[PDB]
RNA sequence: UUAGGCGGCCACAGCGGUGGGGUUGCCUCCCGUACCCAUCCCGAACACGGAAGAUAAGCCCACCAGCGUUCCAGGGAGUACUGGAGUGCGCGAGCCUCUGGGAAAUCCGGUUCGCCGCCACC
RNA sequence: AGUGCAAGAGCAAAAGAUGACUUGACAGUGUUCUUCCCAACGAGGAACGCUGACGCGAAAGCGUGGUCUAGCGAACCAAUU
RNA sequence: CCUGUCAAACUCCAAACUUACAGACGCUGUUUGACGCGGGGAUUCCGGUGCGCGGGGU
C-alpha cells in the first residue's frame, strides 16, 4: 500500500477466512480435512485432501440438500448440524476416505457446540476422527430436545412456517435411520 | 434505506479513573450490573509503580441497560458542539461516554470474515447530533 | 600537512560517523553565497569550475579556494552584488594519520576530504553578461588552490 | 565453420584456456582445427580469442590445406585424392573441404586427425600483440584475411 | 571472520527480502517428496527449524529417504559426501 | 458461483473511489436468550434458537488509475560497471583498443483495480 | 513495540501481551551436520528420529528449556547414586 | 514545496561473475582400467614475483 517495503498478507488472510497457523498444524497429519463451516441458516461439512493448485473436496454435504431424503425441519440447528456431518462421511466413505481430522476454520471448540456435533455424525458415519466424546453434546441435545422443551414455553409457536407446534426430535431419528439405511442415492 | 442506516447506541461506558478502587459499588448501584477493575501500564513517578494494579472500574452498559441509564444521565450534562468524535462518539464529565453506530457494525465486531466499516457507512458528528438531540434534549 | 598524502582515492570509503569518532569540524564557512535568494535561473550566465581529474580535496584547501574566488567576486561585485556562487560538494570523507612503528597502524582522526570524480563541478557561479569576466577569473584563483588542474566551462550564454 | 589455429604458446597462458584449446583437439602453436559454429562450440573460441587466429576459409584454400597439412588416424601417409577416394565417403579432396564447411561431417569421422599441423606463416604473421582490428593477427578474422594466414602456413 | 558461529557471514542469505517478510505458506512446508528426486536447498528467514547448516544453501540434493518428517538428502561438498537432514520448508523440485 | 465452502500463487491481489445487485433460493446485516457455551462487566464478542424487516453494510458484479505494485515499448544507454587480451597512452592516481557481457536513477507512452484449482448451487 | 544481555537475523488471529493450567529444563538410545568449508582431529553445540514416561489441547499438534547464532573443559584425583 | 551533497559496518534497485545439479557438444576411460577403494614410502608446514581485486600505512 503505502511503497515498496510494505508488506501485504495472503489474500486469504486479510479476508480473514483462513488460520494459516491453524492450517499448517493441520496439514501435519497427513490426513484429509472435515472442513465443518457454518452460516446462519445453513451448516456444511466439507472433505477435502491436499492438491498441486489447491484443497480438492471428494466429498460434501449441505444442511438445504439434507431434505431430498425427507427433511421439512430448519437447516441451522443440532440436529442439522449432526445429520449433515453424518451425510458427508458417508458419502466420504464411498470414495475412499477412512479417516480425517477436525477442520473447524475460526469457529471456536465450544463445548458441545455445532462444529462438534458436526464431527461426532461423520464418525458416526465410519469414518476415523481423533475426538473427544466428553467434548460432544449429548444425545439428547443432538437429537433436538434443547429446542423442543424451548417450543415448550409455548404462546407463540416457535415456527413461523408450518412444520407443527411442539416440533419433532423425531424427525431427527426418522432421517438419521434413512441415512444408516444401505439403499438411499447418496 | 433510511432503516438499514437509521443509528442506535451501542454501549456505554461508565468509568472512574482513580488512582489507588472503594468507589466500585456506586455504579454497580447506578448502573445495574457488574463493574471491572482497571490496570496501567509505564512506572509512574506519583507513587505509580506497580504497573498491573487497580486504578479505576468500568461499566460497558448495551442496549436497554444503557438507555434506562441514560434517561437520568444525559439530563446531567450540558451537551456541547465540540464534544463529539469524528465517529460520531461523546464523552461527559465520573465519566460516561456513549459509541454510536449505524445497524450492521457486526461486520467489525465477528471473528470470520470480518471488515472494516466503509468511511461512508460510518457515523457522522453531525448526523450523530440530530439523532441524539431527536431524543429528549438540545445540541450545542 | 602535504596534499600527497590524501589526494588520491586509494581507502575505502570512511564516512560512517556512528562508527567514527573525534571527526573534526568543517573549516568551510558556506557553500551558498552571493544572493541566496533568487534563482539561479533568474541569471543570463552560469558558469561552472570543473575538475579534471578525480581527487580529495581537504576542506582546508576546498575552503581556502572558495575563499581567494568568492572574496574577489565580493571585492569585484561589491558585497552585494549580482551574483550566486555555490560549491555542490560536502567533505563526507574522513580522514586519519597514524601518528610505534607499525604496530596498531590505525590511524586517529584527523580531518575530511571530499571525493570528486573528474569532469566534475566544484563550483557553479551565476552571473550577468557584464560581469561574466570576474566570475572567470574567480575560478582561475580558485582552481590554484587546489590539487587537480580544472576547467572553466560556460553552461549558458553565448554572448560574446 | 571455422577454422582455429595456436599462435600464442602455452607459457603463462591461463590454465582453463589451454584446457579449452586441448579440448579443441590442438596442443601445439601453429596447430590448427577446423571447427563447426554451434552454441557450445562457440562459447569455447571465445574463450581462445585472445591466443588463437580464426575465421571461416574459402573451399578452394581449404583444400590446398587438406593437400598439404592433412594425415590420417596414425601414420605418415600422405592425403590427396587417391587417398580421400579410398578411406572417405568422398571423391576428392574438393568433395570433403566441401562437407565440412557445410558441417556435415569431421575430420575424425573420415579417419583423419582433427589437426592441421601446420608451418609457420610465409613472411610472418601481422602481430600477435593485437587483434586483427588494430593490425594485429589475433581474433576472429575475414574470409579473405583468414586464407592469407593458413596459405602463409602451407 | 572474527568469529567462527554457524551464523558467519549469513546476514545476506538469511535474512527476508522486505515483501517476503512474516511467516511463509504451509503448502511448500508440507510438500511431498520422493526418494531419488532432485531438491534444491534454500532455508526459508522465516521458518526457524528444520533448517541445515546455512553453509549448504544453493545446493541441489538427492532425497533418499527420511527422518520423522523431515528428510534425509545427499550432497558432496566439495569432494566429500554428506547427507543433511532438511525439512520440506527449505526443499524446492529442481526443474 | 443472482451473492456459497476449501485453497494455490501470495499487492498484477495494496490504498482510494464510482455505479449495480437479492420474495418463499444464498451470504449477510438482521431477530432473540430456554437450552450447549459465553463475557476478571457487557447474548458486544463467542455460543445457541430463529426469519419480522433490509440489500444501507459486508459480500458478489461492473468500472475509475490519483498513490503503491507487476510487466512491456522507446529514451537514458551499450552509458556506469565488467570476465579475457594488449611492448596501447599517462610522471603518476589512472586511461584507452579489441573481445565477450551489461545495469541503476529517471523521462515518455502503455499494462495492473488479481489470475488459477477443487467441490457446491438456477 | 516486544521478545533477559553484543551484533546480525526471525515473529502479528505470533515467536509478542494478558489469563489459566503445567514443570518437556523428563528417562533411555541414536541419525546427520557442526566443531574441523573443502580434508583427518576431542570436549562442546545444533537439527532430525526411535523407545518409556509425562504436560497441555476438542483434536491435528506443540513441549528433548528461554525464537536463532556466545555462557564452555581431557586423564588423574575426590565426592555421590 | 524548492534547492546542494553522502555511506566498509545503508538498500526500492543491481550487474559482470562465482557457484549446486542435469542434459547436450567437446575431451577422456573400458589390452594405456579412467572414476573409485585399500595399503606402503615420502617430502612439506621460512617462500617469492608479476597481474587483478583487495585491508592497513605519507
Ligand atoms: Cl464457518
Ligand atoms: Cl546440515
Ligand atoms: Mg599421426
Ligand atoms: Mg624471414
Ligand atoms: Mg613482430
Ligand atoms: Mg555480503
Ligand atoms: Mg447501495
Ligand atoms: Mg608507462
Ligand atoms: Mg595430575
Ligand atoms: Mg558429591
Ligand atoms: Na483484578
Ligand atoms: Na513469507
Ligand atoms: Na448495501
Ligand atoms: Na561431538
Ligand atoms: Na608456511
Ligand atoms: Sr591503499
Ligand atoms: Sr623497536
Ligand atoms: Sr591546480
Ligand atoms: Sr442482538
Ligand atoms: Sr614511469
Ligand atoms: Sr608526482
Ligand atoms: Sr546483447
Ligand atoms: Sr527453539
Ligand atoms: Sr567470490
Amino acid at each position: 500500500a503505502t511503497g515498496p517495503r510494505y508488506k501485504v498478507p495472503m489474500r486469504r488472510r486479510r479476508e480473514a477466512r483462513t488460520d494459516y497457523h491453524q492450517r499448517l498444524r493441520l496439514l501435519k497429519s497427513g490426513k484429509p480435512r472435515l472442513v465443518a463451516r457454518k452460516s446462519n441458516k445453513h451448516v456444511r461439512a466439507q472433505l477435502v485432501t491436499l492438491g498441486p493448485n489447491g484443497d480438492d473436496t471428494l466429498a460434501s454435504a449441505h444442511s438445504s440438500d439434507l431434505a431430498e431424503y425427507g427433511w421439512e425441519a430448519p437447516t441451522g440447528n443440532m440436529p442439522s448440524a449432526y445429520l449433515t456431518g453424518l451425510l458427508a462421511g458417508l458419502r466420504a466413505q464411498e470414495a475412499g476416505v477412512e479417516e480425517a481430522v477436525l477442520d473447524i476454520g475460526l469457529n471456536s471448540p465450544t463445548p458441545g457446540s455445532k462444529v462438534f456435533a458436526i464431527q461426532e455424525g461423520a464418525i458416526d458415519a465410519g469414518l476415523d476422527i481423533p475426538h473427544n466424546d466428553d467434548v460432544l453434546a449429548d444425545w439428547q441435545r443432538t437429537r433436538g430436545a434443547h429446542i423442543a422443551e424451548y417450543d415448550e414455553q409455548l404462546e407463540e409457536p416457535l415456527y413461523s412456517g408450518d412444520f407443527d407446534a411442539a416440533d419433532l426430535p423425531e424427525h431427527f431419528d426418522e432421517l438419521r435411520e434413512t441415512l444408516l439405511d444401505g439403499d438411499i442415492e447418496l | 434505506f433510511h432503516e438499514m442506516r437509521e443509528p442506535r447506541i451501542e454501549k456505554v461506558v461508565v468509568h472512574m479513573g482513580i488512582g489507588h478502587a472503594n468507589a466500585e459499588d456506586i455504579l454497580g448501584e447506578i448502573t445495574g450490573q457488574m463493574p471491572v477493575r482497571t490496570k496501567a501500564k509505564r512506572t509512574v513517578g506519583e507513587f505509580d509503580i506497580r504497573e498491573g494494579d487497580p486504578i479505576g472500574a468500568k461499566v460497558t452498559l448495551r442496549d436497554e441497560m444503557a438507555e434506562e441509564f441514560l434517561q437520568t444521565a444525559l439530563p446531567l450534562a450540558e451537551l456541547a458542539t465540540s464534544q463529539f468524535d469524528d465517529t460520531g462518539n461523546f464523552s461527559f464529565g465520573l465519566d460516561v461516554t456513549v459509541n454510536l453506530v449505524r445497524p450492521g457494525y457486526r461486520v467489525a465486531k465477528r471473528d470470520k470474515a470480518s471488515r472494516s466499516i466503509p468511511t461512508k457507512h460510518r457515523l457522522n458528528p453531525a448526523d450523530a447530533v440530530a439523532f441524539i438531540e431527536s431524543t429528549y434534549d438540545v445540541e450545542v | 600537512k602535504p596534499a600527497s598524502m590524501y589526494r588520491d582515492i586509494d581507502k575505502p570509503a570512511y564516512t560512517r560517523r556512528e562508527y567514527i569518532t573525534g571527526i573534526p569540524g568543517s573549516k568551510i564557512a558556506q557553500h551558498k553565497m552571493g544572493r541566496k535568494q533568487k534563482d539561479a535561473d533568474d541569471y543570463p550566465v552560469q558558469i561552472s569550475l570543473i575538475v579534471e581529474e578525480t581527487v580529495q580535496l581537504r576542506h582546508g584547501s576546498l575552503e581556502a579556494s572558495r575563499l581567494s574566488a568568492n572574496r574577489h567576486l565580493i571585492k569585484e561585485l561589491g558585497e552585494e552584488g549580482d551574483y550566486k556562487m555555490t560549491l555542490r560538494k560536502f567533505p563526507h570523507q574522513v580522514l586519519r594519520e597514524n601518528k610505534d612503528g607499525m604496530r596498531a597502524a590505525f590511524g586517529k582522526i584527523v580531518g575530511t576530504a571530499a571525493r570528486v570524480q573528474a569532469g566534475e563541478q566544484l563550483f557553479t557561479a551565476y552571473c550577468n553578461v557584464e560581469d561574466a569576466e570576474h566570475v572567470k577569473e574567480a575560478f582561475r584563483r580558485a582552481y590554484n588552490k587546489i590539487t587537480p588542474s580544472c576547467r572553466i566551462k560556460v553552461e549558458r550564454g553565448e554572448e560574446l | 565453420m571455422h577454422a582455429l589455429v595456436q599462435l600464442r604458446g602455452e607459457v603463462n597462458m591461463h590454465t582453463d584456456i589451454q584446457d579449452t584449446l586441448e579440448m579443441l583437439n590442438i596442443h601445439h602453436v601453429n596447430h590448427c582445427t577446423l571447427v563447426p559454429e554451434t552454441d557450445a562450440y562457440r562459447g569455447m573460441v571465445a574463450k581462445v580469442n585472445d591466443f588463437v587466429a580464426f575465421g571461416e576459409p574459402s573451399q578452394e584454400t581449404l583444400e590446398t590445406v587438406l593437400a598439404t597439412r592433412a594425415e590420417p588416424l596414425e601414420g605418415d601417409a600422405d592425403v590427396d585424392d587417391e587417398w580421400v577416394a579410398e578411406h572417405t565417403d568422398y571423391d576428392d579432396i574438393s568433395g570433403l573441404a566441401f562437407a565440412l564447411l557445410s558441417e556435415e561431417t569431421t575430420l575424425r569421422e573420415q579417419g583423419l586427425s582433427p589437426t592441421l599441423r601446420l608451418h609457420p606463416p610465409r613472411g610472418g604473421h601481422d602481430g600477435v600483440k593485437h587483434p586483427v582490428k588494430e593490425g594485429g593477427q589475433l581474433g576472429k578474422h575475414d574470409t579473405e584475411g583468414i586464407d592469407d594466414l593458413l596459405e602463409a602456413m602451407r | 571472520p572474527s568469529s567462527n558461529g554457524p551464523l558467519e557471514g549469513t546476514r545476506g542469505k538469511l535474512k527476508n527480502k522486505p515483501r517476503d517478510r512474516g511467516t511463509s505458506p504451509p503448502q511448500r512446508a508440507v510438500e511431498e517428496f520422493d526418494d531419488g528426486e532432485k531438491v534444491h536447498l534454500k532455508i526459508d528467514p522465516s521458518v526457524p527449524n528444520g533448517r541445515f547448516h546455512p553453509r549448504f544453501d544453493g545446493q541441489t540434493g538427492t532425497v533418499e529417504g527420511k527422518q520423522g518428517d523431515a528428510y534425509k538428502v545427499d550432497i558432496v561438498d566439495g569432494g566429500k559426501e554428506k547427507t543433511i537432514i532438511v525439512t520440506a520448508a527449505h526443499l524446492r523440485r529442481q526443474e
